[PDB]
């Protein structure tokens, strides 16, 4: 009945200054070891994704993964054991400012 | 448990050191097995005796 | 080490009762094999029902262990050939290469430096 703990990643890197426009973003991590895999139609439910601001945290939706994203090719999904996760922000969301 | 003896021999007068020990089990008179250093096993009907 | 056996023993789990196949598929994860040749001396004891006493006999049996591959602080097999072959002083163009990198430089060669 106690609230749910914290567990994730972080990344810290210097591609990610995206002030003005619209922008697609794709994360890709390669991994290893020996587990079950996710259901397809959920994997854009499982993961949260916060960006830096100037004042505050910014939320970013994942795109599901039957869907391209605009005028492009990038895609959520899986590719062996290969994971692709994919970020589209409007012209109206806020600037991604160093932390 | 061969320490049991070890450390009541270490208790006579007048001996120094034990070298060697081991024990066996005689039923009958005759030798039931090759012996042990550490520690042996007794018969379920039997008491044992010097 | 985690040693193998091809009997049961008192302390001596059988492989069988694994929990899934994944267990078994992490347990032979980045380790490798070693059979070790050991040899001992046994003493001559006539207490014993030996015909005679006063010596020793020399005799040697195998065994097999499990070793990580790459552990920093432990034993591995890197560390076994770093302990190996690293006994005298290499060249100067050599000193820094471990040993399985100074031994796959030369079949990687022809992939480079064509």
């Amino acid at each position: 009945q106690r609230d749910h703990a914290r567990l994730g990643v972080a990344i810290a890197s210097d591609v990610l200054l995206l002030q003005e426009g619209r922008r697609v973003v794709e994360f890709k991590l390669s991994l290893g070891g020996f587990f079950p895999r996710l259901p397809d139609n959920q994997l854009h439910q499982a993961f949260v994704v916060y960006l830096s601001g100037e004042k505050a945290w910014i939320p970013a939706p994942i795109l599901p993964v039957g869907q391209l994203a605009t005028n492009g090719q990038e895609q959520t999904r899986w590719d062996g054991s290969n994971l692709y996760l994919v970020v589209e922000l409007a012209a109206d969301v806020a600037p991604i400012l160093p932390y | 448990h061969t320490s049991d003896l070890y450390q009541e021999i270490l208790q006579v007068p007048g001996v120094s050191a034990i070298k060697k020990l081991s024990i066996a089990n005689y039923i009958n008179g005759l030798r039931q097995t090759q012996g042990h250093p550490w520690y042996l096993q007794l018969t379920d009907q039997y008491r044992p005796v010097l | 080490l985690v040693e193998l056996f091809e009997q049961e023993g008192n302390n001596r789990l059988a492989l069988k009762n694994l929990p899934d196949e994944n267990a078994f598929a992490r347990f032979l994860a980045d380790q490798t094999l070693v059979v070790v040749y050991e040899l001992q001396d046994q003493q001559r004891d006539s207490c014993l029902l030996d015909c005679d006493d006063t010596g020793k006999d020399r005799n040697f049996r195998l065994r097999y262990f499990l070793l990580p591959r790459s552990v920093p602080e432990k034993l591995s097999a890197e560390a076994l050939l770093q302990q190996g072959f690293s006994r005298e002083p290499l060249p100067q163009q050599w000193r820094d290469f471990s040993i399985n990198d100074i031994f796959q430089a030369q079949s990687s060669f022809f992939q480079n430096f064509f």
